[PDB]
């Protein structure tokens, strides 16, 4: 935490997460908090769009936002979104339930039981403290959460191709993938037209070159420490890692407003509604091409809207830290 | 803000076993009988029972909460009448045939013959309090709806009950939480009556105005949607009203002519139930709540913001009135009775207002038919409002006696009120004399001159007219209102002004009401009896401390007898003497307000309706030949439509009988302690006291009569308990005969 | 029933100067407009405290209200 | 508890107690026994 030349400053209560910002023992509490949070809002909401779910209706006109990611991956539908079985769907939505008591249990757990510095603790608990000026133990950080962000693209591709198989737009039936794509030339190309992509196989060999640099990238952090270049251009304090973070963020909520409203394969039509042409008034909002009844949109309308709007403000808080963590006091003008 | 005391009371029944202790001459036991009715008295003189205000304060917000508790059960008790004991189920089946009843007696001694035909197989006592029509404009459908507002009326009595004793005995506010007066109307307009209104036209819209759309389109009352489909499906509100379908966007945009399907002023009267619009009342309450809670956010609190109380009555001064309302502010921050007054005085002046909005703006499906219910509501709202302005007048003459500091009352508009009592009093004196010679002495007039055989001499539409110009005037501006000053209107407030007669099951719904002689020489004498009533109170208020006989009445007290036989006799000349004559006075004047509406609604409102659309009214137009003589009051009102209550002797209505019999006994006994005096009635009771030392049976506690003060207080009680329990008896029993 | 329009940037923008006819009102005449809860930041807001800034926008608001109800009334907008 | 005793042996409840229960029997004895003009 930037607390510039005074370093002992009292928060208040509206700004009263940043007391913990040093305490490595309550930054894991608050975190693993926010993944119990995460995990709820998935498993409730996905038993709450079960429960508001007519399947005479199209899933794309009715506000639902859970069942459709579930149903491209091709759980609970047959041919052409009918959903004829939604048991999966309860499933996986009862999962992230427990997985949330879980993670529940581990926030208070490290609210209470461990302390607010893990510097107390002895054993392998000390060796998880973290402070915002070692080099390693942040590349350390950074090497195993890559290295489960990479398991995560793997296990979506081990779910595309082994056991299950994600859903086509185009000859609507869910697939197998056999024969995804391998081609380093095939996959590089994507940098112009990565929201128009129309095939399966080759959305299953991007997460599989995705699963391994991510793999490979939590390798090079957990082997190799932050180099004296990286050491120079960024700083590395509490609020400006925040910083990149939040820019990271934001880019990619971008990107996921812009797979969300124009593409038909990640995103099919069946499911979400039909894809968006992208408007601009005083904000680059994302209309409807065709009307609904009421004022309810569709539910890629939903989600893009949102996205964009949530990866501006993340963009916007990013600003805010990286400024902070510069040493911009915002009490100057 | 925030500052309580933490267990200032403790929590036992040590006091509960030992009465008088709150009074220092009452904690000794009793002597005599005068200290049983002194506990009684004295009870809720939470002033006189503690020194402090802090003290006073704490006990007078937990009396509330018991008191709303007591109001809770009540109707707690309302609702479970009308799920368990009660045709509610019926009725709304058929609302034109089947009579409201939720009240079943006991077949025992004969009672049981109350149990009357109310329609449908259902045997009760047909109840006049509009329970029925209110429920059905609140969409109540089952029985069991009632029943869960019986049980959580309950439920908020214990937490009144629990509230009641937390903020007493665990954590009783400081005086500053209680003077913190622009904290507590911020709270009151927008919170209270603001949110209040807020969530009954979010009730009206979501539950009153789909249920009895679908009640008056002829849905039976076991079809209708359940209120919370509505909330879960809104394709069933989307039928009934189409702008559901564009939701809340057009009321964040200002876009709020889409909803004006639901949200109208459409005015006048529901043909289907003779009640208003519940899209009106909705739009009503909406309008009312949005200025409620912009008026809850005028004064000034924590953020800086808003109007000091103090500062805005400080600025209202004048040439006329020297200091101003400099010093008002001290006055209701620091007297209870002082505040206590202007509410009472207002509370009182609502529930008339009520009382005479109700019956020409009927709010309720099949309430304007219901004439028993029309003439019980504007009756008991006109006798509730009675009583709470002659206790304006008594807190008023209470303050004065106690909380008047001259100190800080110098040259203020209270001080400068009491530096010309004789001013305002002989005026007001000489106004009630007028009044009463020109108004009561045109009924003597034409009584005289129609006992002459001189009709041409009366004052009447027929002979000498006096009409009633100005209200005939302000009655043609409304029923021109709708499209030149109303523009927006589609029909008028109230047919009362004029225009459309309403009819629902036959019967006349609302009618214009024609205001000739006869209803000018009857407001005239309303206009008499509120200002001799007017006369009392306020001699109470403005004479309580001193005057030209007594100049020490202020240290005798607000409640004594007198200041002795001498100076000629001081006799009743007590703050507390004014609000015993002006209760009979309020008992004159309302009673005078409810014969002139029993009669003009009977004889040119209330009726059956002709096919064609003619109209028989019930006494067939006897009020403009009749209401300008008493003796046509005593044969054509009194004599005529009093024939009901003493036929109904064997009958569903004899009760009504008995207890006009019993209201007749009850003002003939009020008038033994009124007319007689306790130095009679001690050497009276000294000598059964000797027939009780004669056998050994002489009590310790010493048998006295009545104090003086008690002796009016009994007998101005019997009284009006006489008085009014007849005017009931004879009002419903009438009113359920005629229709 | 009176005339009233949809949403559009001439709503808009007459209900933001509505805002800032009463916040040019509220600056002349509030009397207390720093006292209790402050603004994060006192400059850029005429030294108004989180009561004076609410307080303000909300008769903008009902000045926006008024305003734009009794133009669309009258067909200005 | 005592002083609670205390309350419910009050002048007024104790009357209150006594009528009702007379009230009890009058009203059990005019049920089971009515319209008893002379015995
Ligand atoms: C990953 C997210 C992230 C992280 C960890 C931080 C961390 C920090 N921020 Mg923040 N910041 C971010 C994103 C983030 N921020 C974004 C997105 C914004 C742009 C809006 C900012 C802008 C910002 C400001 C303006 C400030 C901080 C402050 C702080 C610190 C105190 C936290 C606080 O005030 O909580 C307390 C939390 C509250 C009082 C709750 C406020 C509730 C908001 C106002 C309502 C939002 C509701 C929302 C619109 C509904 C969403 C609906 C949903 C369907 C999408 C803390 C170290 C403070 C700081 O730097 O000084 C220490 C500071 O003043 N941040
Ligand atoms: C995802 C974030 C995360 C991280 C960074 C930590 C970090 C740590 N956990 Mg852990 N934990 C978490 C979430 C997390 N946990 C959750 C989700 C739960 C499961 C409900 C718990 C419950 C838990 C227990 C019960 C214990 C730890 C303990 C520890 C310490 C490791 C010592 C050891 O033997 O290693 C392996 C260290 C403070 C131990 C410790 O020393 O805590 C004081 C210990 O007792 N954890
Ligand atoms: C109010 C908060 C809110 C809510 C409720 C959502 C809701 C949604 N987000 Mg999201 N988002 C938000 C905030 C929010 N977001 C913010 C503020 C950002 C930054 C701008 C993002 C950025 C964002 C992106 C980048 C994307 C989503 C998308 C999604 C959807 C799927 C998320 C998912 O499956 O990830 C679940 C997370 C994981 C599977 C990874 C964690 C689990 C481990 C690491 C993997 C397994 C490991 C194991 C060992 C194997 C979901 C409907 C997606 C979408 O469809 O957008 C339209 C999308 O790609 N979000
Ligand atoms: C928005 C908040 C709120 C609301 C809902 C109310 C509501 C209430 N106040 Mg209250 N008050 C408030 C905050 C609020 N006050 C604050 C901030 C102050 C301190 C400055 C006061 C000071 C205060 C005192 C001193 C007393 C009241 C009284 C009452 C009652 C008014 C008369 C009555 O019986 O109403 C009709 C009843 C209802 C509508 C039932 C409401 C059910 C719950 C309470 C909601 C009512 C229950 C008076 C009372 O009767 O005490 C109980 C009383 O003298 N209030
Ligand atoms: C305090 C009262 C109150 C309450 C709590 C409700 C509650 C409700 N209203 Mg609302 N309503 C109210 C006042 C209220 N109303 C009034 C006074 C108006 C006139 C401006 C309306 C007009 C109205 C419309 C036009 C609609 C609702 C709708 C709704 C729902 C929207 C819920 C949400 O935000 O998501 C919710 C059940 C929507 C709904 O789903 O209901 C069918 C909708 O279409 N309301
Ligand atoms: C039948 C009822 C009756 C009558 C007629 C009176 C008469 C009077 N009351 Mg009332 N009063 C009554 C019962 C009555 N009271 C009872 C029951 C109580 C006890 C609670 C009171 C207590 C009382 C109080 C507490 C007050 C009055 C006051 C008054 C006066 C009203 C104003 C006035 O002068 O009007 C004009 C006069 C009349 C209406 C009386 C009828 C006069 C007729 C119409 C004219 C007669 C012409 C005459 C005979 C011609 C002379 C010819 C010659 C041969 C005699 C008036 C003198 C008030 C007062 O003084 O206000 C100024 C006031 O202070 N009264
Ligand atoms: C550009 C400025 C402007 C314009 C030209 C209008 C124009 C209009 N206003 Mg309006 N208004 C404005 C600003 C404006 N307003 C402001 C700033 C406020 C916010 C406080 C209001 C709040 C307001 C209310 C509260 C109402 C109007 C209404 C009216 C309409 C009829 C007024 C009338 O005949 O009085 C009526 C004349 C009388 C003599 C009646 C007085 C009776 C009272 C009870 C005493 C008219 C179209 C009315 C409406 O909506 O009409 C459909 C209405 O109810 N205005
Ligand atoms: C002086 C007092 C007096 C007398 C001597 C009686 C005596 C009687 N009444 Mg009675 N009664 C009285 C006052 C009196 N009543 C009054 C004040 C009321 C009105 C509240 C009634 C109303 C009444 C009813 C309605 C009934 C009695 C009945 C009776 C009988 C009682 C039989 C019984 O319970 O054993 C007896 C003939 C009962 C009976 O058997 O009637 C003959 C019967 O049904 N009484
Ligand atoms: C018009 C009559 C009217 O009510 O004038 C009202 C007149 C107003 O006087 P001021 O201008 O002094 O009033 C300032 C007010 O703010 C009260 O303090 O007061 C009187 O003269 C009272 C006498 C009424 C007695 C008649
Ligand atoms: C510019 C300033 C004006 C100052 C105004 C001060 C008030 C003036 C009152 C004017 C009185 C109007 O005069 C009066 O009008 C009413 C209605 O219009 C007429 O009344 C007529 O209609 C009414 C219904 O409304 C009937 O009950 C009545 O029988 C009939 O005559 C009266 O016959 C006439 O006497
Ligand atoms: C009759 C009379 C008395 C005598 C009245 C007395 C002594 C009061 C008698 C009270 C009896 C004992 C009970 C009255 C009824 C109870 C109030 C009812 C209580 C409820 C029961 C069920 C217990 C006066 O003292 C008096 C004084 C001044 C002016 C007029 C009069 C006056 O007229």
């Amino acid at each position: 935490m930037q607390t510039y030349g005074n370093d002992t400053v009292q928060y208040e209560w509206w700004a009263g997460n940043a007391r913990f910002a040093d305490q490595s023992g309550l930054f894991i509490a608050a975190h693993v908090a926010q993944a119990a949070l995460t995990a709820f809002w998935a498993g409730a909401f996905t038993l709450f769009e079960i429960s508001r779910f007519d399947p005479t209706q199209a899933m794309g006109d009715q506000g639902l936002i859970l069942l459709p990611h579930l149903a491209t991956l091709g759980w609970g539908v047959g041919d052409g979104g009918q959903i004829v079985d939604t048991y999966p769907y309860f499933v996986i939505g009862s999962i992230h339930l427990i997985a949330s008591a879980v993670l529940g249990a581990g926030a208070l757990f490290h609210t209470l039981r461990a302390p607010a510095d893990l510097s107390t603790l002895k054993g392998q608990g000390k060796k998880f403290h973290f402070t915002w000026e070692n080099p390693q133990q942040l590349g350390i950080i950074l090497g195993h959460h890559l290295l489960f962000l990479g398991a995560g693209a793997l296990l979506l591709a081990g779910k595309a191709m082994y056991w299950g198989g994600l859903y086509d737009a185009t000859t609507q039936t869910v697939r197998l993938v056999s024969q995804p794509t391998l081609d380093p030339l095939v996959i590089y190309g994507y940098q112009t037209h990565f929201a128009s992509i129309s095939s399966l196989e080759d959305l299953v060999g991007g997460h599989i070159f995705v699963g391994f640099l991510l793999i490979g990238g939590g390798i090079w952090h957990i082997l190799v420490p932050p180099l004296g270049w990286a050491k120079k251009v960024l700083l590395f304090s509490g609020e400006a890692i925040l910083s990149y973070s939040l820019g990271g963020i934001a880019l990619a909520g971008f990107v996921a407003a812009y797979f969300c409203a124009v593409n038909t394969l990640a995103y099919p039509p069946e499911f979400y509604g039909p894809p968006l042409a992208i408007k601009l008034g005083i904000f680059p909002y994302f209309a409807d091409t065709v009307e609904l009844p009421m004022h309810a949109h569709t539910s890629r309308a939903w989600l893009a809207n949102a996205h964009f709007f949530l990866a501006f403000f993340f963009l916007q808080g990013h600003l805010w830290h990286a400024l902070r963590a510069l040493g911009f006091d915002f009490k100057r003008v | 803000k925030v500052s309580v005391d933490n267990n200032p009371v403790p929590t036992s029944f040590e006091k509960w076993g030992k009465p008088g202790h709150f009074d220092r001459t009452l904690a000794r036991g009793p002597k005599t009988t005068t200290w049983i009715w002194n506990l009684h008295a004295n009870a809720h003189d939470f002033d006189s029972q503690t020194s402090d205000l802090e003290d006073v304060s704490r006990k007078i917000f937990s009396a509330h909460f018991g008191h709303l508790a007591v109001v809770f059960v009540w109707l707690s008790g309302m609702y479970f009448h009308g799920a368990k004991f009660s045709n509610y189920e019926g009725w709304l089946a058929d609302p034109t045939h089947i009579k409201p009843s939720a009240q079943v007696v006991w077949p025992i001694v004969g009672q049981g013959i109350l149990n009357g035909d109310v329609g449908g197989g259902f045997h009760g006592i047909q109840i006049t309090s509009g329970l029925f029509y209110l429920w059905r404009a609140s969409g109540f459908t089952d029985s069991y709806q009632l029943y869960c507002t019986a049980i959580g009326g309950l439920v908020m009595a214990a937490l009144m009950l629990f509230a009641g004793w937390f903020h007493y005995h665990v954590k009783a506010p400081k005086l500053e939480w209680f003077q913190n007066v622009e904290s507590m109307m911020n709270h009151h307009l927008a919170g209270l009556l603001g949110l209040g209104s807020l969530g009954w036209a979010g009730h009206q819209i979501h539950v009153s105005m789909p249920i009895n759309k679908l009640l008056d389109a002829g849905v039976a009352p076991k079809d209708i949607p359940l209120p919370h489909e509505f909330i879960l499906e809104p394709s069933k509100m989307a039928e009934l009203y189409p702008s559901f379908a564009q939701g809340l966007t057009p009321f964040f945009t200002l876009n709020w002519g889409v909803y004006s399907d639901f949200l109208t002023f459409k005015g006048g009267l529901n043909p289907v139930t003779g009640g208003l619009w519940l899209s009106d009342t909705a739009h009503h309450h909406l309008a009312i709540a949005v200025l409620f809670i912009i008026a809850g956010h005028m004064y000034r609190t924590n953020w800086g913001i808003g109007h000091s109380m103090k500062e805005i009555l400080e600025a209202h001064k004048g040439p006329f009135t020297g200091e101003g309302h400099k010093g008002l502010y001290e006055i209701l921050t620091t007297s209870w009775h002082a505040q206590l007054a202007i509410n009472l005085a207002l509370l009182g002046s609502l529930t008339i207002i009520v009382a005479q909005h109700m019956y020409a703006m009927p709010p309720y499906p099949y309430q304007a038919i219901d004439y028993a219910t029309q003439l019980s509501l504007f009756t008991h709202h006109m006798w509730i409002g009675g009583f709470l302005i002659v206790g304006a007048g008594a807190h008023g003459a209470i303050f004065m006696v106690r909380d008047y500091d001259p100190a800080k009352n110098v040259n203020n508009l209270l001080d400068r009120m009491l530096r010309h009592r004789d001013a305002i009093i002989s005026h007001l004196n000489w106004v009630c004399i007028f009044l009463g010679f020109h108004s009561f002495g045109l009924y003597i007039h034409n009584d005289t001159m129609r006992a002459l055989g001189r009709p041409q001499d009366m004052f009447s539409d027929t002979a000498i007219q006096l009409q009633p110009i100005f209200a005939q005037w302000v009655q043609h501006l409304h029923t021109l209102a709708p499209g030149a000053t109303a523009p927006n209107a589609l029909a008028t407030a109230s047919y009362a002004f004029g225009g459309e007669t309403i009819a629902v099951a036959g019967k006349v719904a609302m009618m214009p009401i024609t205001l000739g002689t006869a209803d000018f020489m009857v407001h005239h004498i309303h206009a008499f009896t509120i200002h001799v009533t007017a006369l009392i109170l306020l001699k109470g208020v403005l004479y309580a401390r001193s005057s030209r006989l007594v100049p020490d009445k202020a240290n005798l007290g607000f409640r004594f007898p007198c200041d002795g036989p001498g100076r000629g006799g001081t006799c009743q000349v007590s703050g507390w003497d004014h609000v015993f004559l002006g209760l009979f006075w309020m008992y004159n004047s309302l009673s005078i307000v409810i014969f002139h509406f029993s009669w003009k609604m009977q004889s040119d409102v209330w009726g059956t309706v002709s096919p064609d659309g003619s109209v028989t009214h019930v006494t067939l137009g006897n009020f403009a030949q009749s209401a300008i003589t008493i003796n046509g009051w005593l044969r054509d009102f009194l004599w005529a439509q009093a024939a009901n209550v003493i036929n109904s002797y064997g009958s569903a209505l004899s009760a009504y009988g008995i207890m006009f019999l019993a209201g007749h006994f009850v003002f003939a006994f009020s008038l033994m302690f009124l007319f007689s005096g306790r130095g009679y009635w001690q050497e009276l009771i000294e000598s059964i006291v000797w027939a009780h030392n004669k056998l050994n049976v002489a009590p310790a506690i010493q048998p006295r009569a009545l104090s003086i003060i008690q002796g009016r207080a009994v007998g101005v009680a019997h009284y009006l308990l006489g008085g009014i329990v007849t005017t009931w008896a004879f009002f419903l029993a009438r009113s359920l005969s005629i229709g | 029933v009176p005339a009233t329009l949809s949403w559009s940037p001439k709503v808009a923008g007459v209900m933001i100067a509505c805002n800032i006819l009463a916040i040019a009102f509220g600056k002349l005449t509030i009397k207390q407009q720093n006292v209790g809860t402050p603004m994060p930041s006192s400059n850029f807001f005429g030294g108004f405290g989180l009561g004076a800034v609410l307080g303000t926008a909300s008769f903008g608001h009902i000045l926006g209200a008024g305003v734009i109800l009794g133009l669309a009334n009258m067909g200005v907008l | 508890m005592d002083g609670l005793k205390s309350f419910l042996s009050t002048a007024p409840v104790m009357i209150m107690a006594l009528l009702t229960f007379t009230a009890g029997i009058l009203i059990e004895f005019n049920r089971f026994y009515p319209d008893l003009l002379f015995h």
